[PDB]
């Protein structure tokens, strides 16, 4: 997995009526992380010093776009910016801008190559020009804006990762196998892995050291084990005393391990 | 001149009139007191020359203008009528006050939504 | 000491003509975009030079500033730090400098940031004189 940084602002209308409030919610490795409203920001302390300045900046920028969108249509509308980083294993960059009204995509903005992008789609297309006229013209945004919005979140990123909030820590599973008892002379035999992260896991029945098929076995969701830790199971029908026959085959992160049935 | 007309002391000097900017948000109300509190009051614009570097201010700001309903227009705190074609005036929310925004505009605001404001005093 | 009345307002110390003043120092600001070396030329031209931040306090006007513009801060690579036209060292807790571009020359941005740049990208530019 590559390190996320995504910022997520959020400014409301009632009939028209740009309201005072806004709300950011800011996501590091895909895990919220801040909330910031235009009171103050709370992590889930005062080191949220920069933040408080920078998202107020954006958040007042946003309820003027809002104010430049001519929708009118009755009641209660949003308007989104999401701008979100991506630092790569590899070390290069990937940086984007979303804009989404009332929580639907209409204009996009890679950043590392600077194109804009629209949905093909009427209402997509006018909102889009409504925010991109507001963007060159009004607000008066250089290139340079673009190059610094880019820059300003990924030193940021690079300042969180440094300061040691994310821990790539990995967990490995729990494994244990089970057996279903005589039915015809048969059994299920069951394997669980339990309390991992990361997600990716490999687990599969191999009959004389050979996988079997996807089909001729059953299989566990990965689920949410607590803490931020994921379990899983896969289950396959064999005849009673061809036990020592199977075996559970596991890669959780270069650890690749095999449990037999209890025999 | 060498000298930029008579400021108060560390105030913001630009063809003798003189700006201050206030991080401490306030309702209009409060912000126009605190304006007056200092022999000052909310930003006038009157000439897009002589106040050329308001082009150059970030975000939004209490500005002295307001909406007399009953006037059907928009009047600063003296009473002046606003010059035509000065300002660009946008609906934001529904309000009787106007924040400056840069490139002249004017964005209506509640006047009860606390904000940042911008002193003048005139020469 | 503390109220401002006409009595206790001064003159705004000497600036060429249609400048900002604050705080003893002038300032103006140029829409006409040139590489950072033209900008320099140009400052120095009207005998001042590219901004120096050497004060949150003094220069807190700075923060209102929009967009981004050149000023007179540039790299030392056997120091591996930056330093203003003057040969001054930058202040080591003034400016936050982001890496935006590979060069050798900074844009001022507001919350007193200093995003690098390559000097022979044309951009606006801020003068100051010390007054």
């Amino acid at each position: 997995e590559p390190h996320s940084l995504r910022y997520n602002l959020t400014v409301l209308s009632w009939d028209g009526s740009v309201q005072s409030g806004f709300l950011t919610e800011v996501h590091l490795d895909g895990q919220p992380f801040l909330r910031c409203d235009r009171q103050k920001c709370r992590a889930k302390n005062k080191t949220w010093d920069r933040e408080t300045r920078d998202l107020t900046g954006n958040g007042k920028d946003l309820r003027m776009t809002l104010a430049h969108i001519k929708d009118q249509k009755e009641g209660l509308h949003s308007l989104q910016e999401i701008r979100v980083c991506e630092i790569h294993e590899d070390n290069s960059t990937r940086s984007s801008q979303h804009f989404y009204y009332d929580g639907e995509l209409f204009l996009s903005q890679n950043l590392e190559t600077k194109e804009w992008t629209m949905p093909q789609s009427s209402r997509a297309q006018t909102l889009a020009m409504n925010v991109r006229n507001f963007l060159k013209e009004d607000a008066m945004k250089t290139k340079t804006h673009y190059h610094a919005m880019r820059a300003d979140c990924l030193q940021e990123l690079r300042r969180y990762l440094k300061s040691g909030v994310i821990l790539r820590r990995t967990v490995p599973p729990m494994v244990n196998v089970t057996r279903s008892e005589a039915s015809e002379g048969n059994i299920t035999v069951t394997c669980r892995a339990s309390g991992f992260y990361p997600w990716n896991i490999t687990l599969s029945w191999r009959q004389d050291g050979v996988s079997l098929s996807h089909d001729t076995q059953q299989w566990g969701d990965v689920l949410p084990d607590g803490n931020g830790t994921y379990q899983t199971w896969v289950a396959t029908r064999i005849c009673q005393g061809e036990e020592q026959r199977f075996t559970c085959y596991m890669e959780h992160s270069g650890n690749h391990s095999t449990h037999p049935v209890p025999s | 001149e060498s000298y930029c007309g008579p400021c108060p002391k560390n105030w913001i000097c630009y063809k003798n009139n003189c700006y201050q900017f206030f991080d401490e948000s306030k309702n209009w109300y409060e912000s126009q007191a605190s304006c007056m509190s200092q022999n000052a009051s909310l930003l006038k614009v009157y000439s897009k020359e002589d106040q050329d570097l308001l082009k150059l201010v970030k975000s939004y700001h209490w500005m002295g203008l307001v909406h007399i309903p009953t006037n059907g227009s928009w009047q600063w705190e003296d009473g002046s009528i606003l010059s035509p074609n000065l300002l660009t005036i946008i609906e934001m929310q529904k309000g009787d006050c106007a924040l400056y925004a840069s490139s002249f505009k004017g964005y209506i605001e509640n006047c009860s939504t606390p904000n940042t404001y911008i002193c003048m005093q005139r020469t």
